[PDB]
């Protein structure tokens, strides 16, 4: 692909891990981007972490080992952003 | 007159031929490309982030 999108799903004390809840290529990552940012999403650019989780990610699977140091990053990046915007 | 009678078999091409038309194919695709937007949408807002390239 050219253009990557890949949702992800973390809350604690529902998910005992994260889950990928979608994959989006090319022409539907713009209608992702647009929907996301209605819909309150955060939307973060980690080309790494994308191109890894399009390999290896299978949509309703938790995250797979080799992308979860990667993806908890993101995942504390985001609780870090939410308790901050709290304020 | 002799009463007309579509055969069950004349029914059956006569639709087929219908389905083979580039509107009525055209249509199928544009609902199919309105449910994945649904879907789309739905997956959306089960996420708690999106990581793009
Ligand atoms: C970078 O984070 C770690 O030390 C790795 C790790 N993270 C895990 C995890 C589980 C649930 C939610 C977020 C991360 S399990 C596990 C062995
Ligand atoms: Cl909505
Ligand atoms: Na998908």
């Amino acid at each position: 692909p050219t253009h990557i999108a890949i949702g992800i799903l973390y809350k604690r004390g529902e998910t005992p891990l994260p889950l990928v809840t979608f994959k989006y290529t090319d022409a539907q990552v713009q209608t992702v981007r647009k929907i996301a940012e209605e819909e309150g999403v955060p939307i973060l650019q980690r080309i790494p972490l994308a191109r890894a989780l399009y390999w290896d990610a299978l949509v309703d699977h938790y995250i797979p080992a080799e992308q979860i140091e990667a993806t908890a990053e993101v995942l504390r990046w985001l609780e870090r952003q939410n308790i901050e915007k709290q304020h | 007159i002799k009463e007309l009678k579509m055969s069950k078999d004349e029914i059956k091409r006569e639709y087929k031929e219908m389905e083979g038309s580039p509107e009525i194919k055209s249509k199928r695709r544009q609902f199919h490309q309105e449910i994945q937007s649904r879907n789309m949408r739905e997956n959306v807002k089960r996420s708690s982030v999106v990581v793009a390239n």
